[PDB]
Parts: structure tokens; C-alpha cells; sequence
């Protein structure tokens, strides 16, 4: 369970 | 009436839309060109609007008052849920029952039931997808109103993986109540009428798309060859 691109963008 | 922090949430919230809401839709243009005839002929740029729409989805949960105190798995897990569903409301703005369909601006970027059949879904979901749009539409919500049901939509403390719950719903209620007041005060009768419920229950109706929505992926995304055709960001958020 890794999200970089969501947790990226959610700053 | 509406207190001064309602009227706060109501001015943000509407900002935060105007910021990743484009109404002349001017981005289409870098999405990948729709073809019109296969099968999956409008995939690749159906995909990439569902893509260019998740950044802009996440864009507006950022602005939501509230929303910065929660943590970033919670964020997270938020946004990964409810994305999908945000789409579909957000998307009721370009829907239009003339003809069943999202009008972006051109011909090119005007989607109809065919459109979204050659993006590999079925009417199991695209009818009742369409049913939605319809029902939502005729709720003629004022800007402010859709405003809130996305905000609420983004803020559910019962998806699955949430930790902090309370706080999330403690977050949610601040939006649910500045939405009833709002109804209320500035929305008139008739188009009031159990307004409040009949929103509530379009979020209802979205669980059940966002059901349908995540098995229908599993099986378009299940043959490599078609996951190849989304977006890094589309195969993070809605899985694999
Ligand atoms: C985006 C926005 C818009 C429309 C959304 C639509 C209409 C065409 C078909 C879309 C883009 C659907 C997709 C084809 C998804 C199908 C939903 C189930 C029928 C496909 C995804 O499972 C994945 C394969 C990319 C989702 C929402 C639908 C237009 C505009 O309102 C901006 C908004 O952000």
C-alpha cells in the first residue's frame, strides 16, 4: 500500500 | 441563518472549484486524441480525463476547511475512495439531458453512452451512471450546494482504512450543516423540498456506482494490454 503520486500531490 | 464560519466554508469552497474547474475545458487538448468507430478505441483519452480529473479532484480536497488536519494516510485513503465518485459529480456540470451527454465544449469533447462503451464499460454501469446524471441534474443545485456534496463526498468517515473517524466526521458534519442551513436560508420552495435528503441520497447512489465502478476496473485492467493504456496517477488511485 504506497501511493507517492497521490500523497505527492496532496502536498 | 448562516453563521460568519458558513459563510466562510461556502466562499472557500466555491474558490477552490473555480481553481480546478476549467468551464472552457482548454486542457483537452493535451489528452491523448478521441477516436470514434475496438473496442477501446476512446480509452486512452478517456482515461486521461479521468486522470487530468483526479489531480483537480485532489486540488479541491486540499481547499476544504478542515481537511489539512487530518493525517496523510487518512488524506489518502479519502481521496482514493471517493475520487471516482467526485468525477461523476463534478462531472454533472458538463452533463446535459438535451442529449444524454457531457458537453466540453466541442464535438470532439461532447461524450454520449457510445463514447464511454468504447472505454471498456458496460451498461450494467453506464446506464445506471447516466440514470445518475439525470436525477442529479434535476436537483438544479445552486453552485454552493454542489460545492458541499462533493466536499462531503471527499470527507466520509466510513470508508474503508479510515483512522481518525471522528475527526473525519466531526469535519464532514461542519459541511453537512453549512449545506442544510444554506438550503434553508438561501435556497426557495419548491426546489428546497427535502433537497437536503434527496442529495444525501445521491451520495448513497454513488457507493453503489463506485461498487460496480471498482469491479468493472478489475476486469478492464485485468489483461496488461489495457492497463497499458492508462495513466501512472489512474492505476495508483483506483488500484493495481
Ligand atoms: C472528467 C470529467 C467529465 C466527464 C466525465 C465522464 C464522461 C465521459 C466518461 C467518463 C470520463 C468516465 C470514464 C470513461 C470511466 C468509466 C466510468 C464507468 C462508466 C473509466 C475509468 O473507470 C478508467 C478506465 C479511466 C468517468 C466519468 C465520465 C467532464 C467535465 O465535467 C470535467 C470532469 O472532471
Amino acid at each position: 500500500k504506497n501511493h507517492p503520486m497521490l500523497m505527492n500531490l496532496l502536498k | 441563518k448562516l453563521s460568519e464560519e458558513q459563510q466562510h466554508i461556502i466562499a472557500i469552497l466555491l474558490d477552490a472549484h473555480h481553481k480546478t474547474y476549467d468551464p472552457t475545458y482548454a486542457d483537452f487538448r493535451d489528452f491523448r486524441p478521441p477516436v470514434r468507430m475496438s473496442p477501446l478505441s476512446m480509452l486512452p483519452h478517456l482515461a486521461d480525463l479521468v486522470s487530468y480529473s483526479i489531480q483537480k479532484v485532489i486540488g479541491f480536497a486540499k481547499m476544504i476547511p478542515g481537511f489539512r488536519d487530518l493525517t496523510s494516510d487518512d488524506q489518502i485513503v479519502l481521496l482514493k475512495s471517493s475520487a471516482i465518485e467526485v468525477i461523476m459529480l463534478r462531472s454533472n456540470q458538463s452533463f446535459t439531458m438535451d442529449d444524454m451527454s457531457w458537453d466540453c465544449g466541442s464535438q470532439d469533447y461532447k461524450y454520449d453512452v457510445t463514447d464511454v462503451s468504447k472505454a471498456g464499460h458496460t451498461l450494467e454501469l453506464i446506464e445506471p451512471l447516466i440514470k445518475f446524471q439525470v436525477g442529479l441534474k434535476k436537483l438544479n443545485l445552486h453552485e454552493e450546494e454542489h460545492v458541499l456534496l462533493m466536499a462531503i463526498c471527499i470527507v466520509s468517515p466510513d470508508r474503508p482504512g479510515v483512522q481518525d473517524a471522528k475527526l473525519v466526521e466531526a469535519i464532514q458534519d461542519r459541511l453537512s450543516n453549512t449545506l442544510q442551513t444554506y438550503i434553508r436560508c438561501r435556497h426557495p420552495p419548491p426546489g428546497s423540498h427535502q433537497l437536503y435528503a434527496k442529495m444525501i441520497q445521491k451520495l448513497a447512489d454513488l457507493r453503489s456506482l463506485n461498487e460496480e465502478h471498482s469491479k468493472q476496473y478489475r476486469s478492464l485492467s485485468f489483461q496488461p494490454e489495457n492497463s497499458m493504456k492508462l495513466t501512472p496517477l489512474v492505476l495508483e488511485v483506483f488500484g493495481n
